[PDB]
């Protein structure tokens, strides 16, 4: 199993899944058309925003 | 008889016509969509992901 | 000036080049829900009217 945490905006979990585009998916993290698995996702402004 | 009667022959005839009817008919069903969006190979690889 | 819903404004973009790339990579868009083609190929494309 491969667990790939990071921190985006909110409008850009939607960017986080196979053929999705935008600025999040095409120059930082792009995801396999043949991806199997999870994309779990959520919002932690307590712990990531001062 | 022969000469003078132009469907004397119309065994081998029919035979030729149900060929050739039987290869346009594949050949024309290259038109359909079939429920895609063109009948057209090189369109759908061209406007579609 | 945007129009209203029940008087939606049309116009016809005619007899140019566009560059819908610009378009398709700006941020400041929330939805760019394309039916029928792909943004990818938008900029490889040459419609009419």
């Amino acid at each position: 199993v491969y667990a790939d945490s990071f921190v985006i905006r909110g409008d850009e979990v939607r960017q986080i899944a196979p053929g999705q585009t935008g600025k999040i998916a095409d120059y930082n993290y792009k995801l396999p058309d043949d991806f199997t698995g999870c994309v779990i996702a959520w919002n932690s402004n307590n712990l990531d925003s001062k | 008889s022969l000469s003078s009667t132009p469907s004397a022959l119309g065994k081998l005839q029919d035979v030729v016509n149900q060929n050739a009817q039987a290869l346009n008919t594949l050949v024309k069903q290259l038109s359909s969509n079939f429920g895609a969006i063109s009948s057209v190979l090189n369109d759908i690889l061209s406007r579609l992901d | 000036r945007f129009a209203s819903v029940y008087a939606w404004n049309r116009k016809r973009i005619s007899n140019c080049v566009a560059d819908y790339s610009v378009l398709y990579n700006s941020a400041s868009f929330s939805t760019f829900k394309c039916y029928g083609v792909s943004p990818t190929k938008l900029n490889d494309l040459c419609f009419t009217n």
